[PDB]
């Protein structure tokens, strides 16, 4: 049972490192949001909204 | 189905049967514009001050601001039945009850960028397709926390709501750790 | 009394061994978790590419 | 239209709204349908009791609150609920709304009587008084039923009432060639299942070929909503009603439990915006029992004999639901925790249990003297027993010391075994004849069999068998 | 090992995600007070949907009005801003299930509170899966074993039968529950000890005893901290019920231990009261009857058409001052398969277990216990009821009849057979041995207070000398003349051994 | 720093505060209100939120006397939950409902503080060992052994020596084992709070000078206090205790008395919160609040927080929910039957319900287990005979039952433990007994060694040899 | 929460308030169920005056609150 507790801690630490990597993903995503232009990425957002509007009418 | 909601429903129904639909609509707009100031609202909300003076003040404001006799008669019934203490939520829901009986589906689509008004009409047609409503009163406001995607919110008040701005990230960060 | 005290001593020794093994695994996990920050940047860039279309 | 929205759902109470074009009447079946958690075409049936203005109405649902979501369609049938009734509707077990829950072939749904109907006026009630013998000793002695009457099982905390119904059904369903019907109304489902198994066993269901089944089971679950349970009795009652007017046969009802129905009515009435009452219940208890016990009446058109289990909570009588249920009963059998504790079964204290059909001229004026003598010495013993418990029987004076042992034998003798209870006892039971009963009691109360040991009267069907067991006991006193 | 391989699995989880068109019902939260969330908006919300907050303390939507929705806080939401976008999850309180639960202390949100690690699980078991059907199910015809003597003796438990343990506090209710759990060691019986609303130190003690007895290899303990929100504290028995449904639906017959149910009623009462859903009698909401009905009716015995397993239930309910006329022990006695008591008098007076069959009763009978004990001592229940009355009657003990003297000393020695030591779960064949030793009057002449010693000597003597008896009868379940012969034989022998001395 | 604003409603103790619409505070966090007073506008009005109630308004609970403040006071959101000083700052200091030292000593250093409440400790962070220590009170040491690190329940009504029994228990274990000994007073008679405080000062377990040498943290909450204060002092004291079990990592002695007053404060505040009532009168949430105050007591992996909690059973009603939750929630129920005190035994403890799960053979030794058994069987039998012997007199029994009644009353008067602190109340300087007594007095009683000395000859004497000497003295005086 | 909060009577009301008078002739139901009914109108109704129901199933009135007679 104690040996199984070690693998429990191993999976928990794998998820903790995954959570820190997701924090780094949030960091890189915020960096991309800053490097997401107020007109270019806005045009991408409008086009994605139009495609999602077609998807919504299909929904 | 509250008291304010059903009094709103009575007012919208008498407007609908009397054809005073948009007249009462603009009338409740200027009416809540008048009730915006808490001196006159408190003047009506105070039950200490004499009801005949309150009625005279109401009919006075009615004659001066040139209102519908239907909403005039309505708020006379409201001050009589004492529910004039509630006119804030009464009219604030009456606009939406009027929108309901006129089928106009107010849908607040916030986003991070002021969308092309053709795309506003596009998603307006799409949500009229998904709703069957008479109008879709498209409403927009710039939300900075929304990253990029369209962020609709429709239904009665805020019930049905789709997003693509942070919800995409929420999808990813949720489903990744599973 | 003999077998019970003997098994209790063995259980104390096994608890010491479990504490030592758990400390070793936890220290190695914390070390390797602090390690490899470059894969974090690479996966963050991949997440940027996945989210941004 | 008549399509409305469901504005509020709180428990099995459903506030349905409607456009002002149509606001239906009370008691009408409403069916929200087509939706579930699986996108299923699941329907829920809901009837209406209170209609709370603005063309809206709060309803009670006969199936679970899960599935349906506020602001949903609803199709009222423009009518009160109607139960599929007929000889085709024997055999199978079916729902409160009538759907065959036997999961094989549905019965032919063509003759549906409305579930809420008029109660028969006493100009239609068969005032013919009659006598019924059912083979169980203490009952057909001291609480003799009316073949035509209403029969009450005032039971305690799960003691002998349902097994009594099983035994009695086993003994009289074959006896009464007319129609019969068990109404499982909030009954425990595995014991209703055991009853159904016994009907499959004894062939009264005739499992290989049905609609010759003179018995007809309808059941409503404990686990079903109280909206179901507060009308399942009306379902069974309407099946018996159809057989009592249209078929107008001899009809036999065995609903269990009526207090389940009462509690379900109380349960929803707390929810559907109504005040409480005295302890337990709704303020509509008396009218609920009015609807029931006015519709279960042996008519001049057709007879009926409804037995019914009454579980009193806390095992008392001052409780208001049995305070009106006694007032609506005519053949009352009241069981006792004490006589169950001493194993004597059916654990009826004969003191409390009486009947209108215990008149001397109508039971036989010697049978009545038997009944009076047993009730006399028995009640005197039940008086004496605490004085015994403080001063000793051997002190307690002789002219009553004989009677205490006499009635002490009496009660255990009128404990008699049942053909199903043998699983609980060890010996297969006995169907006792009332002549044998009055004979044995004319031995005991007189003091002829005062020589016998008392436990020779324990759990014995007939008094000659009691003498036989007495000789066996004396023989083992030697050995 | 960390951060050195998992990046490819990070890519696997990221790439291939949904990007769904999921239109959802979403609510602006209006009125959170004390474990509930009366939420504005949120129209098309199914009553029973989990509702995801800002926090992650999800919540069930129990009640719902034209304006508001009565939503509870499974997990107390200690910080929820007004107007927060609290959308539902769409699905209805589904529960993941696997055989890999077999040992992990699990929380009511299916969550391992064992420290053993998270469980992979496939199905999504509903929280309100209904009762098994009326026609679909068979009678309880097959025995399930207690390990405690007197219950299997007089008041049998059966696989699918839902006997109700009852009694006052501190009288061994949880103890006899765990005893009849770890009785099941080779009977292919899953036990689900659903612990409700008591000391986590106590549940740690019982899982400690389970780690001792090995029974935590197959049992599933649903813990409930007393600090857990009352929504969770009433929800957890439904989780345990659906989890046992997961195994009964395959074939695998199982047992469940609610512990207790009175705290379930109290916690559910608290939720309904804060929900302002009006109370019935004794300040409870009325439908605690309906709650426990839906609970216990989800526990029955399958038939051969759908798996012929069983979910025999043991819901302990707590009754103060030995009452029955408390409201929950008035509902559950009507909706259980008979009830057994633990009187404080009988416990503190040595009868341990304390099932006074004068008030105790099992309402399905011998058909759910073994044919050997049937043919031996079906009658012994009523015999002991008479002995209990007559021993109350033998307070007036001046000149007892000789036959009633025999009867009283008989049932005296019988009651002394129904004494058993702490956590000594006798073989059911040994229960047959002692039940025949009682019913055949060998012990009648013997010493009346050394019957326990007579019994331990006799059981050791047969378990050594003639262990063929117990195996032939356990292979036949039937008290035959071979059983009789071996029994009376070792009875003569050990009666000699303990007469001398 | 956080949202300032206005209280919109005050209703006696409870208060409803509106706020900026943007950010409402947390639930369960605290916030002070400045308000006003006669002289100065002090921050004496500490407050605590309870229910965010619409219209950017929070309904909140007070902590002090709450007159003089009004609607529209300058409320200050402190944002965090109610912090409280912890550490050696506690040691000896008689501080109050929010942590401020009301012992007329220095304002303790805020360098180490902690919020008022926290989550429940973990399923794993519970301990494993069924820990047992004796006290010295023989009825306890016979038939209700004490789960140390677990919960030790003191039941009984009023005027039955429960607080006095707590004074005796702390009088032992103050200089007996255990590290820091955190007494908390939930709703205590404040004269009796300072009384046992002076008993700590005289007994020296607390420190006059260098008070940071105390291993005693007496954070009382007086009975006079407003219902929010009585509702929170238990959480304060348990915050101290869990602080020590996690930071001192110490076995903490956790005398608290009596938490019925705490949950009654909860009932009283709910009745103004507008939460609907419950069984007979109390709050609907008594279950969860008792669950909080219990489940946040544990014996940790390192800190066996031994809690000695009293519960005021109201009007001697065991079926009341305020008992009915606690003695599900605790380990060693000790109900103190009033009628025994009417008879005159002190302490007045029945054996029948006063019990433990520590009373197990595999914990106390099978010898001590059967010792407690052979007591309890006899005394339960004595009660079963009592209710029919009082009517219709003594000698209608058997010779056996007469002897059993004699021996049961022998054990009864034999458990009359003279208390070491009760000398100033009764007169007899009390005695200390242990495990040799625990075996031997039982053994002499049940064997029949002492079988002719009268009922007075073991009355109010702990040691059985002391009972023999008392018997010698009373036989000598004739 | 108020009496006669039904918005049909209130629709009639806000149509035809414009006077200071009563409605005394007859009235309509506002609420009905379980053999009782809260009804509007016929303002002069004597304490225990019989009520000519629609569908003739007459009844007696004992609650006679302001906007709604029971
Ligand atoms: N056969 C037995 N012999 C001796 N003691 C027993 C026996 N069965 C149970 N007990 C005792 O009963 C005591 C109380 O156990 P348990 O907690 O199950 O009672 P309870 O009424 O369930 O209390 P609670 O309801 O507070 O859990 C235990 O200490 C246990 O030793
Ligand atoms: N053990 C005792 N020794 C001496 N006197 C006692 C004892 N118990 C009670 N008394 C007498 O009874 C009075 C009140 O009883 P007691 O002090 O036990 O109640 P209490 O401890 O205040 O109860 P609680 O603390 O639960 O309110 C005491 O003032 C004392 O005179
Ligand atoms: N003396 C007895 N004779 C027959 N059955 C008994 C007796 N004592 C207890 N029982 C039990 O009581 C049960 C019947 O109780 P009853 O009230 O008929 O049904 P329920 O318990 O479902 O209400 C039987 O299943 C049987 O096991």
């Amino acid at each position: 049972y104690k040996n199984e507790t070690i693998q429990f801690e191993q999976q928990k630490a794998i998820n903790q490192v995954r959570q820190r990597v997701f924090q780094q993903a949030l960091q890189g995503a915020l960096g991309t949001l800053n490097s997401c232009l107020n007109n270019e990425l806005h045009l991408r957002t409008i086009n994605a909204n139009i495609g999602m509007f077609g998807a919504m009418n299909e929904i | 189905d509250s008291t304010a909601s059903r009094y709103a429903s009575a007012l919208a129904d008498v407007a609908d049967v009397t054809g005073t639909l948009e007249a009462t609509n603009s009338d409740v707009e200027k009416l809540i514009r008048i009730f915006s100031e808490e001196p006159v609202y408190y003047f009506f909300a105070n039950p200490v001050i004499s009801i005949d003076n309150k009625r005279s003040v109401l009919d006075e404001i009615i004659t001066t601001s040139g209102l519908q006799p239907h909403t005039a008669n309505f708020i006379n019934i409201l001050i009589d039945s004492e529910r004039i203490n509630l006119v804030k939520e009464i009219l604030n829901e009456f606009e939406d009850v009027f929108n309901k009986i006129t089928g106009t589906e107010v849908a607040v689509v916030t986003s991070v960028v002021k969308l092309e008004n053709d795309h506003l009409a596009q998603i307006a047609k799409g949500v009229q397709k998904i709703t069957g409503a008479k109008n879709v009163r498209i409403k927009t406001v710039i939300d900075p926390s929304l990253v990029a995607g369209f962020t609709i919110r429709y239904g009665n008040e805020g019930s049905k709501l789709v997003d693509m701005s942070v919800k995409k990230q929420l999808e990813e960060i949720a489903a990744q750790l599973e | 009394l003999e077998v019970e005290a003997k098994l209790a001593e063995g259980r104390k020794k096994i608890e010491v061994e479990l504490q030592e093994a758990l400390g070793s695994l936890e220290q190695q996990k914390e070390d390797t978790i602090k390690s490899l920050d470059s894969q974090i940047s690479a996966l963050s860039d991949d997440i940027v590419k996945k989210v941004l279309p | 239209k008549n399509l409305g929205r469901i504005a509020q759902i709180i428990g099995p109470v459903l506030d349905v709204a409607f456009p002002p074009g149509k606001m239906p009447n009370i008691y009408n079946a409403l069916i929200v349908k087509g939706r579930d958690t699986a996108g299923q075409p699941m329907n829920v049936t809901c009837e209406v009791q209170q209609l709370l203005g603005n063309n809206r109405v709060r309803a009670v649902a006969m199936s679970a609150t899960d599935g349906l979501t506020r602001g949903m369609e609803v199709i009222d049938t423009g009518a009160p609920l109607s139960v599929p009734v007929g000889g085709a509707t024997l055999g199978r077990i079916f729902n409160v709304l009538g759907e065959p829950v036997d999961n094989l072939g549905p019965v032919d749904t063509r003759t549906t009587s409305p579930i809420h109907r008029s109660a028969p006026a006493f100009t239609q009630l068969d005032t013919k008084l009659s006598i019924f013998e059912t083979g169980i000793k203490v009952v057909d002695l001291l609480a003799p039923y009316r073949r035509g009457g209403k029969i009450g099982l005032f039971g305690g905390a799960g003691v002998g009432k349902t097994v009594l119904i099983m035994e009695l059904i086993n003994n009289i369903a074959k006896a009464h060639g007319g129609v019969s019907v068990f109404g499982g109304v909030g009954e425990r489902t595995r014991e209703g299942n055991d009853l159904y198994m016994e009907m499959k066993e004894s062939g009264v269901i005739n499992e290989q070929n049905i609609a010759e089944s003179k018995v007809a089971l309808v059941y409503g679950q404990m686990n079903e909503p109280p909206g179901a349970r507060m009308r399942v009795g009306l379902t069974a009652l309407t099946m018996a009603e159809y057989f009592r007017d249209v078929n107008e046969q001899d009809v036999l009802l065995f609903i269990d439990n009526i207090f389940r129905f009462v509690q379900a009515g109380s349960e929803v009435s707390a929810l559907l915006g109504r005040m409480p009452s005295a302890v337990g219940y709704q303020p509509t208890l008396s009218t609920e029992m009015g609807s029931l016990q006015e519709r279960i009446t042996s008519t001049k058109e057709g007879s009926i004999t409804s037995i019914q289990a009454v579980y009193v909570p806390a095992d008392d009588l001052t409780d208001p639901a049995p305070a009106t249920t006694f007032a609506h009963l005519d053949a009352t059998t009241v069981l006792s925790r004490g006589l169950a504790a001493k194993g004597i079964y059916p654990a009826v204290d004969p003191l409390d249990s009486t009947s209108t059909m215990l008149q001397p001229r109508i039971v036989g004026e010697e049978h009545y003297e038997i009944a009076q003598r047993v009730k006399e010495t028995l009640q005197r013993y039940k008086e004496l027993q605490d004085i015994i418990a403080i001063l000793g029987l051997d002190e307690l004076s002789e002219e009553d010391r004989l009677t205490v042992a006499r009635a002490r034998k009496i009660e255990r003798f009128l404990s008699q075994p049942f053909f199903v209870a043998e699983v609980f006892t060890g010996s297969p039971g006995k169907y006792v004849g009332l002549a044998e009963t009055i004979r044995g009691f004319q031995l005991i109360l007189s003091g002829e069999l005062d020589s016998l040991p008392e436990q020779a009267f324990y759990l014995v069907g007939n008094i000659d068998e009691a003498t036989a067991k007495a000789m066996n006991l004396e023989m083992e006193s030697k050995l | 090992i960390r951060a050195d391989e998992i990046s490819k699995i990070i890519r696997e989880r990221i790439e291939g995600y949904n990007r769904e068109v999921k239109v959802v019902n979403t609510g602006t939260v209006l009125q959170v007070g004390d474990g509930i969330a009366r939420i504005h908006g949120l129209d098309e919300v199914m009553a029973g949907e989990l509702v995801e907050f800002e926090e992650g303390t999800i919540g069930i939507a129990l009640n719902l009005e034209s304006n508001n929705v009565g939503v509870v806080l499974m997990g107390d939401g200690l910080m929820i801003q007004e107007g927060s976008s609290v959308k539902a999850t769409g699905r209805i309180a589904q529960i993941p299930v696997s055989e890999a639960y077999l040992g992990r202390v699990i929380n009511a949100l299916a969550k391992p509170i064992d420290g053993r690690g998270e469980i992979t699980a496939s199905e999504s078991r509903l929280i309100e899966s209904p009762a098994p059907g009326i026609m679909s199910r068979r009678s309880v015809y097959e025995p399930l074993q207690t390990g405690l003597i007197a219950i299997d003796a007089m008041i049998p438990v059966g696989r699918g039968q839902r006997e109700l343990i009852i009694g006052d506090r501190q009288t061994g209710k949880t103890a006899v529950a765990t005893d009849t759990i770890l009785n099941q060691q080779g009977q292919n019986v899953i036990c689900v000890y659903v612990a409700i609303g008591q000391k986590a130190s106590s549940v740690a003690q019982v899982v400690t005893n389970f780690q001792e007895r090995g029974a935590m290899e197959y049992t599933i303990v649903v813990a409930e901290t007393a600090d857990s929100p009352a929504t969770l504290q009433y929800l957890a028995p439904y989780t345990g019920a659906a989890l046992a449904e997961y195994f009964m639906y395959r074939e695998r017959h199982t047992l469940i231990i609610y512990d207790d149910l009175s705290k379930q009623a109290q916690a559910y009462r608290q939720m309904s009261l804060l929900l302002r859903r009006p109370p019935g009698r004794e300040a409870y909401p009325g439908d605690v009857f309906y709650l426990h009905s839906r609970l216990l009716e989800r526990a029955a015995k399958l038939s051969s058409l759908l798996g012929e397993g069983s979910m025999t239930a043991l819901p302990i309910v707590e009754t103060q001052a030995g009452d029955v006329s408390a409201y929950i022990p008035t509902n559950v006695i009507s909706i259980t398969d008979g009830q057994i008591f633990l009187s404080a008098d009988l416990f503190n007076a040595g009868i341990r277990p304390a099932i006074n069959v004068g008030i105790s009763v099992s309402r399905v009978g011998s058909a759910a216990q073994i044919k050997a004990m049937k043919k031996v001592a079906g009658k012994l229940k009523l015999e002991l009821a008479q002995f209990a009355e007559l021993e109350a009657f033998a307070q007036f003990a001046s000149d007892l009849d000789k036959a009633t003297q025999n009867q009283l000393a008989r049932g005296q020695r019988l009651r002394e057979l129904l004494k058993q030591p702490q956590s000594a779960p006798l073989t059911v064949e040994e229960q047959v041995m002692t039940i025949y030793t009682g019913t055949n009057g060998y012990l009648d002449s013997l010493e009346l207070d050394q019957v326990r010693k007579y019994l331990v000597e006799l059981r050791t003597y047969v378990k050594t000398n003639k262990p063929e008896f117990q195996e032939i009868i356990s292979s036949t379940k039937t008290f035959t003349e071979e059983a009789e012969a071996l029994l009376k034989e070792a009875i003569q022998e050990q009666m000699e051994r303990f007469l001398l001395q």
